[PDB]
C-alpha cells in the first residue's frame, strides 16, 4: 500500500454511506427543509 | 403575501417574471448543468491522457495536450473501470481520477439529470404560462437519443469506455465502431432514423418555402419582408388557402393538410417518431441485436457464394472491426 | 450503403469540414421541424369545445 | 480533408502521442485494405493475408 | 492480516476492499532470523507488496535523487502466488531463485510537472545471494511493451508498420529510433531483501525489500529512467 | 402441398376470416356497431 | 413436441399465436365499417 | 477526499430536498388557469 | 358505441370515450386481460410443439418455456427437460382461462351497463372520490400480495425452484430458511446501480429471492388493507391530481421504471434468469471464452500466471482495480461477474493461481465451452454471431431478445407518463383545448420575460 | 499558441451567446 | 380413447368457432339476445362439457 483511498468502490454500502457522518448529514438537510416547509406549508401525516 | 420565508422562495423560484425560468425542476437543472459545464470545459482545454481502453495506454484529448478543436475531446472512462462508479473521492488522488478517465463520467452523470430536468422544466413552464405541455414530449427524443449513446450502450456493453466520446472525432470514432460491431446501416431503426433527418429537413424546407411564397403582401420593395409582420399582429400574414393549392397542384390533388393544425402536428411527430425509432435501435444494438445479416445468403446451382452489395459492407465491416482497438484484445472474439 | 463506407475509408469524409456543415444543416433542419410543430401544436388557441383540437380550425 | 500534418508528424515523432484522430486514420487504412480486393475488381488485387492490416487477436 | 486470517475470508467479504492486493503478514514469528532450520525449501506463497515508488531524477548540479510520486494505476502492483527454491545455510548463507507466478505487474507513476513514467514491476528470475540478514541479486526486466504491440500509428516490431505511412515522403534516417527500431531487448535490475520476522513451526518468512529497475523504454524511444521501489514481501518454506 | 401445410393453411383462413364474418354479420343483420 | 394425442391438431397451433395481433386489425375494421363514426 | 465527499452529500442532498419539497407545496394550484 | 359530435374524442382517440363509462371501461380492461392470457396460452402451446427436448432451451428460440422450467416442473439436474407435459398444462390452462376472460369483456363491453354508479354501486368509482380509488388500489394490492406468497409457497413446500447455484450443475431444490432479514433484504433497495453493486438485479441466493418475495407479499397485503381502510392524507390531496388520466399517469410511470429493470435483469441476473435455460450472459460468454482460452493454453504447456500479453498487462490473468486477481483481456471489464462454474475457482483474493491449475472439472470446462460459442450476439433476421459473420448460424440469445424488446417497452411507456400525466395537469388546470384567446395568462405579465 | 488560439474561438463564441441571451433587442409587440 | 379424446377435441374447436362466431353476433344484435339467451347457454355449456370430457380423456390415455 502506497497511498490511502476512500476502498468504498463495489461494495453493497447503503446510498454509500460508508461512514456515519454521510447519514447524518443527508437526514440532517433533509429534515432542515422538511422543517422549513412543515411551519411554512402544513403537513399532518 | 405569507411573510413566511419559504413561501417567499417558492414564489420567487416558480415565478415567471424570471429573464431565465427556474423552477422546481429548475433547481436540479442549474447546479448539475453548470457542474458538467465546469467540468467539461477545465477537462477539454488542460487534461491529461485518459487510458481508455485500459490497456495502459492512453489518449490524448484536451488542447494543452496537442489537440486541435476537431481532435480534442473528452476521453471515456477507463475500461478497467467498467460500469463501476468512479467519483473523485473514490480516486486516490486527482492524479488517478485523471488517468483513469473520471471527468468524462462526472461530465455523462450530471449532464443526463441535466437533461432530465431541462425536459421537466419545458414541462413546468408550460404549465405555469397555460399552454398544452407536449414540447416535453417532442424533447424526449434528443434525450432519448442522448441516453442511448452516452448511458444505455455503455450499460449493455458493460463499460463506460464504451460511451461515445465527447468531442467530434470521438463521435465519428465512435459511429465507425459502431457499424464494424454491429452492421448499423442495415439495421431499420437506423433506417428509420435517416428517413426522419431526411424527412425533416424535406419538410422543413417545404413548409418554410410555403409559408414564406405565400406571405400576403404587408410590405412594398426598398425593405425586408419581416417588416410587414408585427410580432403583436394576432392575424395570419399568409394566405393559407394559396399554398394548399400549390401544394395541392404540385404533386397531386386532395393531399390533405389543409388543416394548419394536421400540418404541424405531421412536423411534430414524423422526425419525433423517427428519432425514437432510431434510439431505440441504438439501445437495441447495444444489447447486441445487429441489423441484418444477408452474408452469403444468395447461393448459386452448385453452392458458389455469389456476392451481393451486402457483402461488400460487410468486407468494409471486416476492415473496421480488425484494427478499431489494436491492441486491447487477446481472443478471437470481440463479444464485449 | 458501400458507398458511403467507401467514403469514410478512403477519402475521410466524415473529417472534412462541408459535410459537418452538411450534417448541422440536416439535424438542424429536423430540429426546426420537430420544434416548429410540437409549439404550433401546444400554443393553439381554444376556438372550440371538442377535445380534439383539429376540428377546431377553418 | 484526410489529415492534420501536425498530428501526424507528432506521432512520427513521438510513438506515445495518440489522439481519436489517429485512431480513425487507423479505422480508414482497414477499411481500405480489407474492401480493395473486392470492391474494385479491375484493379485485380491478390492481396496475401499477410500485408492486410490487422490488430491482435481478431 | 496474517496468511489464515486471509484465506478464512471469502472472495464477497474481499471483493472492493482493496485486501486483495496486500501481501500477508506474519504476526507470531520470532525477530531472531538465525533461529531459522538449515536446508533447501520450496519457496512458495511467495508474493511482494511495495509500499513507495520513487523515480531517479537528476538536477542541475548532477545530484542524482529519487523523487517521490503519485500511482496512477490504482491497487494493480502485488506480486503474489510466486514459486521458487531457498537454500538457507547454517552459517546463514541464502540462495533465493523465483520461478513462476504472478511476478510482473505494469505500473504507471505519475513524476512532478506531469511525468508518466510507465514501467513494469517485476522480480522474474530473481537469483539472489547474500546472508539471511539480507541477500541481494539481480532480476530479469522484460520490455514493457511486447512485440505485437501496435503504436498509435501501425508502428511496431512483429506485427507492425515499420514506416510512417501517414507521410509517404519521410521514412528517413530522422525517423531511424521511431520506425523499426522496436528493440525489445530485456534488461536487468538489481533488489536487496532483508528477513524481518520469520515463523519455524508455520515455516514461513516475512520482511522488507528494496529493488531498482529501468523504466518503460517505450519499444526503445526514449532512454529508461530509473525506479526504486521499496516495500515488504512474504513466502512460504516447503 | 404438406398435409400440415394444407391444415395450416385452412386454419389460417378460417381464423382470418372469423373477423371480418361477424363484422358483415353485424352490419347486414343492423346490430349496433 | 406437443403429447401424441395432439400431434395432429398441431397445425392450429402453429396459426393460434397471430391472434392477438388479429385484434387489433379487426378493431381497425369495426371501425372502418362505421365509417369511422 | 472525505471532506471533498461529505460536502458533495450534503450539497446533493439540499438540492434534492429543494426539489421534492418545492413539488409539494401546492404545486397544482401554481397555474393561471 | 359512440360519436366524435357527441364525445369530442375522434376515432384515433376513440377509447378515450370510456373515461366516464365505468361498465365499459372494466369491460375493455377484462377484454386486454383475456388477451394476455390467450398470448400466454397460445405461445406457450406454440413453443411446446417447436420444442426438442434434446437441444437447449436457448438454442430453440423459447421465453416462455424458461420462464416455466424455472419454477419447476419437468426439469432434472444440470437443467435437463425430463416432462414437457407441464409446459403443455399450463398452455392449455392459460388458454382456456383467456377463453373466459375473452367472453367477460365482450359481455361487460357489450350488453353489461355502460356505468355501474346506479345499479352496482360497489363498483361505481368517479375517479375522484379518493376514499373509492383507495379501496380499489387495496383490493388489487391484496390480490398482489397473494400472488408473491404463491410464488412463495412454490419455492417453500411444492417442489422448490430450479437453483443453479446448487452443487454440480444446478438443480430444483426446496427452499429452507428463506433471507427474512430486514438489513439484507431492503439493502438491495439502498444499493448502488452501478457496476459491482447493481441494485437488485444482483441478487445471486435463491434464499434472499425468497426472503425478498416473503417481505413483498406481506407488504402489499398489509398495505392493501391499509389503502382500503383509509383516505389520503390532507397533504396527499394537495401533491397530486386526482382524475383518470393522473392514475393511469402514474403507473405509466411505475410500469416503465419496471420494464427498464426487468431488461436490465434479463441481461445481468443469472439466478433469477438461469443460464441453463437463457442461455450465457454477456459478462458470462466474455468469461467463458477467456476461461476456456485459458486452459487450452494451460493445457499445451506455458504458464498461464506470467504469461504477458502485448500490452505487457497480462494475456490470460490480471489484477482488478481493487486488486482482485481477474480474466485478463477486454474481459477485465466483467470482473464482477458471478457464475455457478466459477466460483468453485476463486479464492479470497480473487481466481485462484493453483486452483486454475488442477482444480478445474472437465463440466465446467464443457459449459464454458459451450457458453463460449454462444454468446448473446445475433442479427435481425436471427444470424448468429458479430456482425462480420458467414450468415450459417440460426441464433440469438433469448436474454437479448427480452432485454431489447422490454427496453423499448419501457422508453415508450416513460414516453406515456409524459403524455398522459402532462395532459392530466393540464386538464385539471383547464389548458388541455388551449389558449383561451380572451384572457391569456402571457398578455397579464411583464414584458421581457 | 495554437492552443491560445482555440480557447479565445471559444470565449468569443460563448461571449457572443451570453450577450445575444441577456442584451438582446426586446422584441417589440405590434 | 386416443381417437376418442381426438374426435372430442375436434367437436371443441368446432363449437369454439360457433362460439366465436355467433356470441359478438348474438350480443349486438338488436333484441337478440333477450330470443337467444337458450342458444348461447345451451352452446356455453356444451363447450364446457366437451372441454371437461377432453380432460378426463387426457387423464385416461
Ligand atoms: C445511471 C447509471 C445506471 C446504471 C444502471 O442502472 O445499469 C446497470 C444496472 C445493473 O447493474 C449490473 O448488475 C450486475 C449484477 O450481476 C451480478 O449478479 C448477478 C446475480 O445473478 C450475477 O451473479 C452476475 O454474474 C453478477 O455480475 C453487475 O453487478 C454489473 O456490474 C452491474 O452493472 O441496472 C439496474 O440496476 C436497473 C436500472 C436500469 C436503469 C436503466 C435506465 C434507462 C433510462
Ligand atoms: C412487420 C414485422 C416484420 C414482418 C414479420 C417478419 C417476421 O417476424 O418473421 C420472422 C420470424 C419467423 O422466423 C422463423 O423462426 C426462426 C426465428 O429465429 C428463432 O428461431 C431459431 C431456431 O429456429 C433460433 O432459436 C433463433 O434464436 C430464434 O430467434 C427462424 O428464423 C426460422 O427459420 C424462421 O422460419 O417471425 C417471428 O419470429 C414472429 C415474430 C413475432 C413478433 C416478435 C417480436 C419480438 C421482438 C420484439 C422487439 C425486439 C427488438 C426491437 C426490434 C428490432
Ligand atoms: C384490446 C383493445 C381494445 C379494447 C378492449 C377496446 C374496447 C372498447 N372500445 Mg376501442 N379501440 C381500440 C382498441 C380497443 N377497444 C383501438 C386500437 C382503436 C383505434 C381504432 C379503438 C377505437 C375505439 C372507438 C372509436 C370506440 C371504441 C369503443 C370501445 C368500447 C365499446 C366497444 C363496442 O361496443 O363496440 C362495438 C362492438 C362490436 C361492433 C362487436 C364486434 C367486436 C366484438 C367484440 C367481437 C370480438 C371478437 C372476439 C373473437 C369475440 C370472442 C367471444 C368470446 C366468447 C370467445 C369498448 C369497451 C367505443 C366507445 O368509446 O365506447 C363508448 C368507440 O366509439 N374504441
Ligand atoms: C375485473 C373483473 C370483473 C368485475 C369487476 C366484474 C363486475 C361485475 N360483473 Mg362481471 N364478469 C367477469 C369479470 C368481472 N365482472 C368475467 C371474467 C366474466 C366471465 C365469466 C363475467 C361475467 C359476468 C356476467 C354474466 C355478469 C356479470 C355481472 C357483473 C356486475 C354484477 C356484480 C356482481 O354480482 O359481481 C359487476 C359490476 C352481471 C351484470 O353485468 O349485471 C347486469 C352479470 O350478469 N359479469
Ligand atoms: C403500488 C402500490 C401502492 C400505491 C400505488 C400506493 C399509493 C399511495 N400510498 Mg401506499 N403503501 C403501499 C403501496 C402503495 N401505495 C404498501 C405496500 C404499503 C405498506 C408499506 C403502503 C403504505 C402507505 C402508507 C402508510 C401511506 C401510503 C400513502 C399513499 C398515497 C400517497 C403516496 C405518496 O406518499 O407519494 C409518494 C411517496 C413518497 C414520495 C415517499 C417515498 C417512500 C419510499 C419508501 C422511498 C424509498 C426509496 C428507496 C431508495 C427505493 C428507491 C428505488 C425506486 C427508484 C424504485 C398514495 C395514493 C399515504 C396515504 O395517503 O395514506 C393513505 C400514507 O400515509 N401508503
Ligand atoms: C407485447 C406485450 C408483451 C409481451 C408479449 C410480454 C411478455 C413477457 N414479459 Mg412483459 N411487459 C410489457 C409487455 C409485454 N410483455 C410492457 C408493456 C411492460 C411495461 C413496460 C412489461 C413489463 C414487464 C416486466 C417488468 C417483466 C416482463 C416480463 C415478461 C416475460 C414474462 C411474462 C410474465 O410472466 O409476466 C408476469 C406474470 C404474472 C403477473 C402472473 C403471475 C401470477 C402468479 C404469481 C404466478 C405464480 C405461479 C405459481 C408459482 C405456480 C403455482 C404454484 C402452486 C402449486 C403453489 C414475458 C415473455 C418479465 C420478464 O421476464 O422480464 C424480462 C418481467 O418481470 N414484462
Ligand atoms: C434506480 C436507482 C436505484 C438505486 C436507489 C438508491 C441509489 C443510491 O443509493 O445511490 C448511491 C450511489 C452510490 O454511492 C457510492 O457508492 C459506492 C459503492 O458503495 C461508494 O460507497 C461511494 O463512496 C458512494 O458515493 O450514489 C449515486 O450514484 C448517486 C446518488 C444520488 C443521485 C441523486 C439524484 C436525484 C435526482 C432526482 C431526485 C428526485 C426525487
Ligand atoms: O403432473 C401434472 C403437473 C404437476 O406435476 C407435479 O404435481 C405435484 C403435485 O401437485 C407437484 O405440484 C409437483 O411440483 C409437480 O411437478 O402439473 C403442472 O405441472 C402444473 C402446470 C403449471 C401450473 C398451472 C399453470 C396455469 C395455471 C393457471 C392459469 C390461470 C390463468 C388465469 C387467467
Ligand atoms: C410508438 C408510436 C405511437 C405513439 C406515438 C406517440 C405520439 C406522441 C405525439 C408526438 C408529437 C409531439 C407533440 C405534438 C403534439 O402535441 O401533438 C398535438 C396533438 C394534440 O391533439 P389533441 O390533444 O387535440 O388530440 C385529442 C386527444 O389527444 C385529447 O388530448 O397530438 C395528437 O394529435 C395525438 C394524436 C394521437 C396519435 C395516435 C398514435
Ligand atoms: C371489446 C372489443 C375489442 C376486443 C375484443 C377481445 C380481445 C375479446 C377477447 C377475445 C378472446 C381472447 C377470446 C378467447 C378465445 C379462446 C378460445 C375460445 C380457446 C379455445 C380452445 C380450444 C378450442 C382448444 C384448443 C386445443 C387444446 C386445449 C389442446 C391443444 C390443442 C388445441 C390448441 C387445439 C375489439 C378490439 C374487437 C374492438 C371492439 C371492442
Ligand atoms: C422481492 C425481492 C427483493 C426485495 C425487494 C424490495 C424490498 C422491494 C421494495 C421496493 C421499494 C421500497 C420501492 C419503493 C419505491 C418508492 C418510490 C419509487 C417513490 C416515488 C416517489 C414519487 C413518485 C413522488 C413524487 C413527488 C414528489 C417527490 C414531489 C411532489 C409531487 C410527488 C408526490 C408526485 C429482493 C431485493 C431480495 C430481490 C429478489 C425479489
Ligand atoms: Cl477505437
Ligand atoms: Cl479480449
Ligand atoms: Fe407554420
Ligand atoms: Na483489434
Amino acid at each position: 500500500l502506497v497511498d490511502d483511498r476512500m476502498n468504498g468502490d463495489g461494495t453493497g454500502l447503503p446510498f454509500g454511506v460508508n461512514d456515519g457522518i454521510l447519514g447524518w448529514v443527508i437526514a440532517g438537510t433533509l429534515g432542515t427543509i422538511w422543517a422549513i416547509y412543515f411551519v411554512s406549508q402544513k403537513d399532518l401525516g | 403575501e405569507n411573510t413566511s420565508l419559504w413561501a417567499r422562495f417558492c414564489e420567487w423560484i416558480t415565478s415567471t417574471e424570471n429573464r431565465l425560468y427556474i423552477g422546481w425542476f429548475g433547481v436540479i437543472m442549474i447546479p448539475t448543468l453548470l457542474t458538467a459545464i465546469s467540468v467539461y470545459i477545465i477537462a477539454f482545454i488542460a487534461a491529461p491522457p485518459v487510458d481508455i481502453d485500459g490497456i495502459r495506454e492512453p489518449v490524448s484529448g484536451s488542447l494543452l495536450y496537442g489537440n486541435n478543436i476537431i481532435t480534442g475531446a473528452v476521453v471515456p472512462t477507463s475500461n478497467a473501470i467498467g460500469l463501476h462508479f468512479y467519483p473523485i473521492w473514490e480516486a486516490a488522488s486527482l492524479d488517478e481520477w485523471l488517468y483513469n478517465g473520471g471527468p468524462y463520467q462526472l461530465v455523462v452523470c450530471h449532464f443526463f439529470l441535466g437533461v432530465c430536468c431541462y425536459m421537466g422544466r419545458e414541462w413546468e413552464l408550460s404549465y405555469r404560462l397555460g399552454m398544452r405541455p407536449w414540447i416535453a414530449v417532442a424533447y424526449s427524443a434528443p434525450v432519448a437519443a442522448a441516453t442511448a449513446v452516452f448511458i444505455i450502450y455503455p450499460i449493455g456493453q458493460g463499460s463506460f469506455s464504451d460511451g461515445m466520446p465527447l468531442g467530434i472525432s470521438g463521435t465519428f470514432n465512435f459511429m465507425i465502431v459502431f457499424q464494424a460491431e454491429h452492421n448499423i446501416l442495415m439495421h431499420p431503426f437506423h433506417m428509420f432514423g435517416v428517413a426522419g433527418v431526411f424527412g425533416g429537413s424535406l419538410f422543413s424546407a417545404m413548409h418554410g418555402s410555403l409559408v414564406t411564397s405565400s406571405l400576403i403582401r404587408e410590405t412594398t420593395e426598398n425593405e425586408s419582408a419581416n417588416a410587414g409582420y408585427k410580432f403583436g399582429q394576432e392575424e395570419e400574414t399568409y394566405n393559407i388557402v394559396a399554398a394548399h393549392g400549390y401544394f395541392g397542384r404540385l404533386i397531386f390533388q386532395y393531399a390533405s393538410f389543409n388543416n394548419s393544425r394536421s400540418l404541424h402536428f405531421f412536423l411534430a411527430v414524423w422526425p419525433v417518431v423517427c428519432i425514437w425509432l432510431t434510439a431505440l435501435g441504438i439501445s437495441t444494438m447495444a444489447f447486441n441485436l445487429n441489423g441484418f445479416n444477408f452474408n452469403q445468403s444468395v447461393v448459386d446451382s452448385n453452392g458458389r457464394v455469389l456476392n451481393t452489395w451486402a457483402d461488400i459492407i460487410n468486407r468494409a465491416n471486416l476492415g473496421m472491426e480488425v484494427m478499431h482497438e489494436r491492441n486491447a484484445h487477446n481472443f478471437p472474439l470481440d463479444l464485449a | 450503403f458501400r458507398f458511403i463506407l467507401f467514403f469514410q475509408g478512403f477519402h475521410n469524409w466524415t473529417l472534412n469540414p462541408f459535410h459537418m456543415m452538411g450534417v448541422a444543416g440536416v439535424l438542424g433542419a429536423a430540429l426546426l421541424c420537430a420544434i416548429h410543430g410540437a409549439t404550433v401544436e401546444n400554443t393553439l388557441f381554444e376556438d372550440g369545445d371538442g377535445a380534439n383540437t383539429f376540428r377546431a380550425f377553418n | 480533408a484526410y489529415d492534420f500534418v501536425s498530428q501526424e508528424i507528432r506521432a512520427a515523432e513521438d510513438p506515445e502521442f495518440e489522439t481519436f484522430y489517429t485512431k480513425n486514420i487507423l479505422l480508414n487504412e482497414g477499411i481500405r485494405a480489407w474492401m480493395a480486393a473486392q470492391d474494385q475488381p479491375h484493379e485485380k488485387l491478390t492481396l496475401p493475408e499477410e500485408v492486410l492490416p490487422r490488430g491482435n487477436a481478431l | 492480516l496474517t496468511y489464515d486470517e486471509l484465506q478464512g475470508l471469502t472472495y464477497l467479504q474481499v471483493k472492493g476492499t482493496g485486501i486483495a492486493n496486500t501481501c500477508p503478514v506474519v504476526e507470531q514469528g520470532t525477530s531472531n532470523v538465525r533461529e531459522l532450520k538449515p536446508g533447501d525449501y520450496k519457496l512458495e506463497k511467495f508474493c511482494m507488496e511495495p509500499t513507495s515508488f520513487t523515480v531517479k531524477e537528476e538536477d542541475a548540479k548532477g545530484r542524482e535523487e529519487f523523487v517521490k510520486t503519485k500511482l496512477l494505476t490504482r491497487l494493480t502492483y502485488g506480486l503474489d502466488g510466486m514459486n521458487g527454491s531457498m537454500k538457507i545455510n547454517n552459517d546463514g548463507s541464502v540462495e533465493f531463485r523465483e520461478d513462476e507466478g504472478l511476478d510482473y505487474a505494469a505500473t504507471t507513476v505519475k513524476l512532478p510537472g506531469g511525468e508518466y513514467v510507465p514501467f513494469l514491476f517485476t522480480i522474474k528470475e530473481f537469483d539472489g545471494k547474500g546472508t539471511l540478514d539480507s541477500f541481494s541479486g539481480d532480476f530479469l526486466v522484460p520490455s514493457y511493451r511486447g512485440s505485437t504491440f501496435l503504436d498509435p500509428k501501425g508502428r511496431g516490431g512483429a506485427t507492425g508498420y515499420d514506416n510512417a505511412i501517414a507521410l509517404p515522403a519521410k521514412a528517413d534516417a530522422d525517423e531511424i529510433q521511431r520506425l523499426n527500431n522496436k528493440s525489445y531487448t530485456p534488461g536487468k535490475g538489481s533488489a536487496v531483501f532483508s528477513v524481518a520476522k520469520v515463523d519455524t513451526e508455520t515455516g514461513e518468512i516475512a520482511g522488507v525489500f528494496e529493488s531498482i529497475q529501468p523504466s518503460d523504454t517505450e519499444m526503445g524511444a526514449h532512454p529508461a529512467k530509473d525506479i526504486k521501489i521499496t516495500g515488504l514481501w512474504y513466502g512460504q518454506l516447503t | 402441398m404438406s398435409l400440415t401445410l394444407i391444415l395450416q393453411l385452412v386454419a389460417l383462413f378460417a381464423v382470418v376470416a372469423a373477423g371480418p364474418l361477424v363484422v358483415v354479420l353485424l352490419s347486414v343483420r343492423g346490430g349496433n356497431l | 413436441k406437443l403429447p401424441e394425442a395432439y400431434a395432429p391438431f398441431s397445425p392450429i397451433v402453429d396459426v393460434l399465436p397471430i391472434i392477438p395481433v388479429l385484434f387489433i386489425l379487426l378493431a381497425f375494421v369495426w371501425q372502418a365499417s362505421v365509417s369511422f363514426r | 477526499m472525505l471532506t471533498l465527499k461529505i460536502f458533495v452529500y450534503t450539497v446533493v442532498t439540499f438540492f434534492v430536498g429543494l426539489f421534492i419539497f418545492g413539488f409539494l407545496s401546492n404545486d397544482p394550484s401554481r397555474n393561471p388557469g | 358505441g359512440r360519436d366524435q359530435e357527441t364525445t369530442g374524442f375522434a376515432w384515433w382517440a376513440g377509447n378515450a370515450r370510456l373515461i366516464n363509462l365505468s361498465g365499459k371501461l372494466l369491460g375493455a380492461h377484462v377484454a386486454h386481460a383475456g388477451l394476455i392470457v390467450f398470448w400466454a396460452g397460445a405461445m406457450n402451446l406454440f413453443e411446446v410443439s417447436h420444442f426438442v427436448p434434446e437441444k437447449p432451451m436457448y438454442e430453440q428460440g423459447l421465453i416462455l418455456l424458461p420462464h416455466i422450467a424455472t419454477l419447476g416442473y419437468g426439469v432434472g439436474p444440470g437443467g435437463e427437460v425430463l416432462d414437457t407435459f407441464p409446459y403443455f398444462v399450463s398452455g392449455v390452462l392459460h388458454l382456456i382461462s383467456s377463453a373466459v376472460l375473452g367472453f367477460g369483456g365482450v359481455y361487460h363491453s357489450l350488453i353489461g351497463p355502460e356505468t355501474l354508479e346506479e345499479s352496482y354501486p360497489f363498483f361505481g368509482y368517479v375517479w375522484k372520490d379518493k376514499n373509492k380509488m383507495t379501496n380499489i388500489l387495496g383490493y388489487h394490492l391484496i390480490i398482489l400480495g397473494c400472488g408473491a406468497w404463491l410464488l412463495v409457497l412454490k419455492a417453500l413446500y411444492f417442489g422448490g425452484v430450479y437453483d443453479t447455484w446448487a452443487p454440480g450443475g444446478g438443480d430444483v431444490r426446496i427452499i429452507s430458511n428463506p433471507t427474512t432479514n430486514a438489513a439484507i433484504i431492503f439493502g438491495y433497495i439502498v444499493k448502488s446501480p452501478f457496476g459491482g453493486d447493481g441494485w437488485i438485479v444482483s441478487v445471486d441466493n435463491l434464499e434472499d429471492i425468497i426472503g425478498g418475495h416473503i417481505w413483498i407479499g406481506t407488504l402489499c397485503i398489509l398495505g392493501g388493507i391499509w389503502h382500503i381502510y383509509t383516505t389520503p392524507w390532507p397533504w396527499a390531496r394537495r401533491a397530486f391530481v386526482w382524475s383518470g388520466e393522473a392514475y393511469l399517469s402514474y403507473s405509466l410511470a411505475a410500469v416503465s421504471l419496471m420494464g427498464f429493470t426487468a431488461c436490465c435483469f434479463a441481461w445481468f441476473n443469472n439466478t433469477a434468469y438461469p443460464s441453463e435455460f437463457y442461455g450465457p450472459t454477456g459478462p458470462e460468454a466474455s468469461q467463458a471464452q477467456a476461461f476456456t482460452f485459458l486452459v487450452r493454453d494451460q493445457r499445451l504447456g506455458a504458464n498461464v500466471a506470467s504469461a504477458q500479453g502485448p500490452t505487457g498487462l497480462g494475456k490470460y490473468l490480471m489484477r482488478s482495480p481493487t486488486g482482485e486477481i481477474i480474466f485478463g483481456g477486454e474481459t477485465m471489464r466483467f470482473w464482477d461477474f458471478r457464475g455457478p462454474w466459477v466460483e468453485p475457482l476463486r479464492g479470497p483474493s480473487g481466481l485462484d493461481l493453483v486452483k486454475l491449475k488442477n482444480d478445474i472439472q472437465p463440466w465446467q470446462e464443457r459449459r464454458a465451452a459451450e457458453y463460449m460459442t454462444h454468446a448473446p450476439l445475433g442479427s435481425l433476421n436471427s444470424v448468429g454471431g458479430v456482425a462480420t459473420e458467414i450468415n450459417a448460424v440460426n441464433f440469438v440469445s433469448p436474454r437479448s431478445w427480452l432485454a431489447t424488446s422490454h427496453f423499448c417497452l419501457g422508453f415508450f411507456f416513460f414516453v406515456g407518463h409524459l403524455w398522459h400525466a402532462g395532459r392530466a395537469r393540464a386538464a385539471a388546470a383547464g389548458f388541455e383545448k388551449g389558449i383561451d384567446r380572451v384572457d391569456e395568462p402571457v398578455l397579464s405579465m411583464r414584458p421581457l420575460d | 499558441m495554437e492552443a491560445l488560439v482555440y480557447t479565445f474561438l471559444l470565449i468569443g463564441t460563448l461571449g457572443i451567446i451570453f450577450f445575444s441571451i441577456f442584451f438582446r433587442e426586446p422584441p417589440r409587440i405590434a | 380413447m386416443t381417437s376418442i379424446l381426438q374426435i372430442a377435441l375436434l367437436g371443441l374447436v368446432l363449437v369454439s368457432f360457433a362460439l366465436v362466431v355467433g356470441v359478438p353476433v348474438v350480443f349486438a344484435s338488436p333484441n337478440g339476445w333477450t330470443e337467444n339467451k337458450g342458444v348461447v347457454f345451451s352452446g356455453l355449456s356444451v363447450w364446457f362439457l366437451l372441454v371437461f370430457a377432453v380432460g378426463v380423456f387426457n387423464s385416461f390415455a
